[PDB]
């Protein structure tokens, strides 16, 4: 006797691990799903059940003189949707806020393939501002964690990479991302979602203008009961 | 002169301006508040086929959206109006509805899963789960469209008056 | 026998229908009233394939004074044209302007939803005159029989149906265009009317109009007998 | 150096730039007036059916489109060129039409009704019924289109010449 | 052993010839495919294989003061795929050039009805521009010639409108074009690309910027080897 | 706290940063260098159905898209990096791509025409037409997606390790 929920950034219980990566080259547990005493069960079906992920990073830039392009962002971007045009996205690619006024900035144009951007707010000198743009290059896949601290193993070993979950539109059905494999769960049992990356994504920026949180993981499943 | 014998299974869609369900302004981060509540109509039934689309279209007083990690929930209650755990049609989030489209595009619609029968008096709440910081709920800047009735795609809302048998074996709760 | 489809609507078949408006109260009054003439002998509704269109609108007069670009919330609660938010991507003018001084055609700029305001270009004089024609909201309408008494006979699927469902469809595209429901036969003079109730002016006739002669238009499809 | 043999069923577009349909300018309120005199092209028969659209491309004299209230009206007519009461295909209106985008896709498209079997010498008329305030029709910069060739989505004018059986039973008029 | 492939402007020779037409409205012949000696022989076949046109003309204008605008073009222009904001469109509806500056122009927008636009910048009294947007109205067709230098047919005798090529996705299946009909070159034969038109479609303006062809042809085919 | 076995038989994508695959520069006038060098896996065998879509986002070190008269192929090897002539799967032009969604919509997906087998050592190469003039290739600003595993449209790409009958007739070359 199941029925289906969404297992998120928040879900069923705030027991949940949201915590994020290191620099060198060496994969981290992104996020932790930790089964609660309510349930049973957990149960997740690749091909059937979809996933969604809207990964974000981190940049800051100081103001001075001419400061309304935006470099290199040490990030291989794409559109969304292969689409380009800000206002017309599924989301936005990237947003920006001026902390020392204290405002989000809106963004003027973009260079994909330079990885660079284009700006209306010249700011002035010594200002500060810091930018939430798509994360790029990235491998994610799943673990399972026992009720010890063990590693059981991982779920089909193939990472997809990061830009897929950016390239297609994942609201639309048919386009939507339903990973393979199988997993279970039980009740003080942990799976993780595990990414290796260069760049530092992140959460609950306070400074973020568009929501409590930059970024989001979330994931349809049946559960019993 | 002639009227056509009809059905009585009308099929309609639902929204808030009727006068069976009531709203309520919502606090940030209260998920057991309720923001609507659909009372029965007190001398009908209401049936919902699985695989059938919402359109909750949810705004703030300012009038921009609420936030996408919102969760939005609807849920069967009992004759008093409480959650009874099971009987859930809908649980997922606002990012996954684009407003522009989401009742429009079957290829972006977000259809139920299960069936579901609403006596005279039974009960249905819909709860939203928020963070902290967002800018609450405005219902009378936001609404809602339960279902389709006009188009070729999508389904609608069955309301029944009482018929025998039917009734019968409705009230096998 | 044969039996065909036709369209009625605001002008239709023939030139005995009838188009009058409902109370600035709320109440739900006879609207849109088909009846039926002589050169058919019956007709018949089949709704779900029964297609329909309807556009409203309304009207709104303001003033002349300096500083003013921002029109306010014209008691209207007002929705984008289908999802679609700036005029030039819309299938029509979530709203009209016209300066009746300078007795031209205005451009729009800019809308507010939410406080149900807009923004233009041409800021006007002091003293001048400018008519609005925005779409309408609120409201909603259902259909009813009526004999050749006055006496009712039954109604058409007795239930009110909103109006701003109009705006959120793309009404022209088939497989998402509208059809009401109901099922329901004629005779020679018999009466069909559209009922509608709305706080504001279901606004015809509008000769001030730019761009067409009826502001709010009205077709739906039915069979007929011949 | 080959081409191929081809049968009878001739597949085209029907418009308004071939030699067997001829325009007209209208006023805005002669419906009975003719937009459209579309005749038997002495020497072949011509069939449409249910599902053929139209590419009504009516402008005014400056580009400006014409009213969109208009009706527009599909009929079969005698050798003379009058109606038959019967002999209907099409009754929708201009708005209805999207000159944006109206023959691109299917699903902005408007098409016939009932099918439908042209001789040599029968005709058909396509009447407009405009109220007042409409600029008229200017064939000119105006086009239309009544078909399509190119695509698998839609349906085609379907040219046949003469063959024994075919001419005998369809000249069961 | 045949295989599907596409000939077109260049397609796989430089033995094609291209000829613009004339101004009285003769059903005038423009683009010249001739069959090689590399293959046995060329197939077509309609309804089979995509073909895919873009046509574009000519046009010239001396600017002076408040010269923003451009008048209608004797064309009768049309959106492209649904679309009329020109980022959006699967191709430009026209470009322009100002040949005293000697750059190209961004648009400004607009005026379908009476075939107008109206661009960003002003030109001066004095200033020369010239204007390249895709064609409008007339109707095209195919024919087949021999290397005796006779015509050896005609393709399906009806000509199909200049209009419809623009206003479909060309690519895409379901909405690509196919012609009705079918033919077979042979070694030294050839087959005529005709039209009839008001105005004088071009090619290979030297000031045009984004290439060196201003209007294209491709035709799906089978070789036969 | 199971997960649930699974066949050999992975269905899986493809692309280039995959560590069986390498990419390289290429200039703008060499049809026969080797674009990609896609190597076995040295234990496990791939399968390719006919009828597999393809996605190949080449652009040029500033991103613009090359000139659609360039010409594509993929194509089967030997062993050493000789190419069969035989077993090819592809041969078209980038005009008949549409980057802004050429993986998304079926109407836009380009697939494969003939199936393909690749053993512990057989080697896939592309293969890019190209005139003089556009700019050359820039890998590092372009990439390929090569069959889809997240959708039911397309199909995804067959992987296995060492079954015995099934290694034996794979042998079948």
């Amino acid at each position: 006797y199941t029925i289906s929920h969404t297992g998120g950034t928040l879900g069923s219980s705030k027991v949940t691990t949201a915590a994020n990566q290191t620099s060198p080259q060496r994969e981290t547990a992104i996020i932790g799903f930790e089964c609660p005493r309510k349930f049973a069960e957990i149960e997740y079906v690749g091909q059937r059940d979809s996933t969604r992920f809207i990964p974000r990073t981190t940049e800051s830039i100081t103001g001075t003189a001419g400061d309304d392009t935006v470099v290199s962002l040490t990030a291989n971007i794409q559109p969304v949707a292969g689409e380009t045009a800000i206002e017309d996205q599924d989301y936005p690619v990237a947003v920006a806020y001026n902390v020392t006024q204290g405002v989000q900035v809106d963004i003027d144009a973009v260079d994909y393939a330079a990885d660079e951007v284009t700006l209306a707010d010249n700011p002035a000198d010594g200002d500060t501002v810091k930018v939430w743009p798509i994360m790029g290059d990235g491998d994610v896949q799943f673990r399972l964690v026992n009720q010890f601290g063990q590693e059981e193993g991982r779920v089909y070993p193939w990472a997809t990479p990061l830009y897929r979950w950016h390239d297609f539109p994942q609201l639309k059905r048919g386009r939507e991302i339903n990973l393979h494999g199988s997993v279970t769960w039980e009740e003080n049992e942990t799976v993780e979602v595990l990414l290796d990356a260069p760049q530092a994504i992140t959460w609950e920026d306070s400074d973020y203008p568009e929501g409590q949180y930059v970024s989001t993981f979330e994931q349809d499943v049946e559960i019993t009961l | 002169g002639n009227i056509g014998n009809l059905s009585a299974e009308k099929q309609i869609s639902v929204y808030d301006g009727q006068p069976f369900v009531d709203e309520q302004d919502v606090p940030a981060d209260d998920p057991n508040t309720p923001a609507l509540t659909i009372e029965g109509p007190d001398g009908y039934v209401i049936a919902v086929d699985a695989g059938t689309p919402i359109a909750p279209e949810f705004r703030d007083s300012n009038g921009n959206k609420l936030d996408p990690s919102t969760r939005v929930i609807v849920q069967k209650c009992d004759r008093q109006g409480n959650p009874l755990g099971d009987g859930i049609v809908f649980n997922d989030t606002l990012g996954r509805f684009d407003y522009e489209q989401m009742r429009t595009d079957p290829d972006f619609m977000r259809k139920t899963a299960k069936s579901l029968m609403i006596d005279e008096r039974e009960i249905v709440k819909v709860f939203v789960d928020i963070p902290a910081g967002a800018n609450g709920y405005d219902a009378d800047k936001s609404r809602l469209t339960l279902g389709d009735d006009t188009s070729d795609f999508g389904k609608a809302v069955e309301i029944v008056d009482h018929d025998e048998l039917s009734d019968a074996e409705t009230r096998a709760v």
